[PDB]
């Protein structure tokens, strides 16, 4: 991904074995309607949790979508069904009350 | 399979981050920015952030 | 209609709270999957972003802090407060980051902005104003809350008179050459052991500027001066009598 | 079944919501809502409202 | 503050209910007449920004500056409440060049 | 009551410190503090309240 | 007793009586670095 919202960004999977092209997307992470904060869609990598109670891999990427020096960083992930909740419901955001 | 927000990160430090690595035994996040100069820093971290 | 997956969630409205205090939200009492992705595609706005540090501007380097429409604590660097119009404190003044926090206003479209500098050393200070989003010419003046921790307060050598110190509660310091650069000092007093000053409440245009000695051997004296379009005036020495 | 939370709102504007409407593709609400004589205002929203 | 005057209210026809610590007001010289407590020899002369301050509970301390801009700085005092009711202390200023 | 506010992305935070009192004035205090470098934490500035 | 900020270790107190029939007095002084301070007063004509 290009470090602005110009040059759409890309996550690109292919089979390794065979060195081909399985498929590539477009993905708007970040700010919806590709309405960032300024415009910077600096993209980040990624990786794959593992969760050792059910075995269920899921994929997570990392963007920023901070303006300037002042710098966002939010994950998104493509993970499979109880993986999701379970990474949010881990433990809560901060907040001023409890 | 469009995405889902997870969470969101709060480091101190003000640059762009470059690695993001989730610890499944613990649930605790690695971080890792580039500093203006060649150095960099990780950042280990909450589930939350 | 779950575009991806095919899915489909059945979504309601509600609106609670009395006449004019209202406040409505979505439920769904829809499918598999579909709540949960909803409720996820981005975060509740908070005062700040999950964890524990500032949430970045919306914006590039904002001539006008009016634009910001978004709740929470934000940070202003010195570039960005220099390059600002909207913001107080004149450019020579600004040299120092700024805490810009903005708070929910009311319901016909307001919002507050409070603005505290990041001074270490120094005294902190803070403004707060109100703000309307959509017509920015209502976009009250910016009330100083007067706050201190026993430091001075330097002005630059760049004013060359007292009557650009509009600003209340403010306390700077004056030194023996401060006194003799700039022009509205009392002659006689002018260049004599410097001090400090304070500004003092009045009406719009006209402000009435009281003015002390420090005297650590000698007796002490504070001067006033009202000033502004209402009507201009010279000072009025107030003379101390020693006593042990 | 049972319903549960979705998302709040936030319109400025001090009057009933009549309706909204999500859009599945750009995930903005649009809420349409009443005001003071013969006109109403439909608004764009974020996901969190 | 930010350089403006919250008004006095005409429903008000006393200075002893202004008790609210660190607020300041403006009396103009036509609604300066229309008090009690207000010093008669200088009743309707020029501007006067009271300003209230702190004091043992249940009094509290008002003080009454001039506005006057060409001629000398005039200030007013008084503290009232419990006990007794304060009497109008005048401070004058020099005029200098 | 005491409450921290976040600073900037370097290792800032404000502080804010508001006795508690019914009978008697609530006068608040404020900083600035740095987690890292403890040294470089303002003094207590004051508000009258 | 009132305070007034100064250069760091000097600062000023204001210190006014609190006598409602009788004259008002107040008396200012400015102590730290630059030295101890002597109270200068300043005593009011009681008008009415």
């Amino acid at each position: 991904g290009d470090s602005k919202p110009a040059n759409p960004n890309y996550l690109q999977g292919f089979d390794i074995k065979t060195k081909e092209l399985l498929f590539k997307r477009r993905i708007d992470i970040g700010g919806v309607n590709n309405n960032f904060k300024g415009d910077f869609q600096e993209a980040e990598g990624l990786d794959m949790y593992y969760d050792l109670e059910t075995g269920r891999k899921a994929l997570l990427i990392g963007v920023t979508i901070g303006p300037g020096n002042n710098r966002h960083h939010s994950i998104y992930s493509i993970g499979q069904r109880g993986v999701n909740q379970f990474l949010k419901n881990i433990a809560p955001q901060v907040s001023m009350t409890d | 399979q469009e995405p889902e927000f997870i969470t969101d990160l709060s480091p101190y430090t003000n640059a762009v981050m470059q690695s993001f690595w989730v610890d499944p035994r613990t649930k605790i996040i690695y971080m890792t920015q580039a500093r203006p100069g060649n150095h960099y820093m990780l950042s280990r971290l909450k589930p939350n952030g | 209609y779950d575009l991806e997956t095919g899915r489909k969630a059945l979504l309601i409205g509600v609106t609670i709270g009395p006449g004019n205090n209202r406040h409505h939200s979505i439920y769904s009492i829809g499918q598999r999957g579909v709540n949960q992705f909803l409720k996820n595609i981005a975060p509740q706005v908070s005062m700040t972003d999950s964890g524990g540090r500032v949430k970045p501007l919306p914006i590039q380097n904002p001539a006008y802090l009016s634009d910001i429409t978004e709740v929470g604590h934000y940070y202003i660097y010195t570039q960005d407060t220099q390059n600002a119009l909207d913001f107080p404190l004149p450019k020579a003044f600004r040299d120092a980051g700024w805490f810009f926090d903005v708070l929910p206003g009311h319901y016909n479209g307001a919002l507050r902005q409070v603005l505290t500098r990041n001074s270490t050393g120094r005294n902190m200070l803070k403004f707060e104003r109100v703000i309307d989003i959509f017509n920015k010419k209502n976009n009250g003046a910016w009330n100083f809350c007067p706050q201190n921790a026993g430091y001075w307060e330097h002005i630059p050598k760049s004013i060359t008179k007292l009557s650009d110190l509009k600003i209340v509660g403010l306390d700077f310091y004056i030194t023996t050459e401060e006194s003799n650069r700039f022009t509205d000092f009392p002659k006689d007093f002018k260049g004599i052991a410097g001090w400090i000053l304070e500004v003092k409440s009045n009406t719009p245009g006209n402000t009435t500027q009281v003015l002390r000695r420090n005297n650590f051997p000698s007796a002490h004296q504070f001067l006033v001066r009202n000033f502004g379009t209402g009507g201009v005036g010279k000072w009025s020495l107030f003379e101390g009598k020693v006593v042990e």
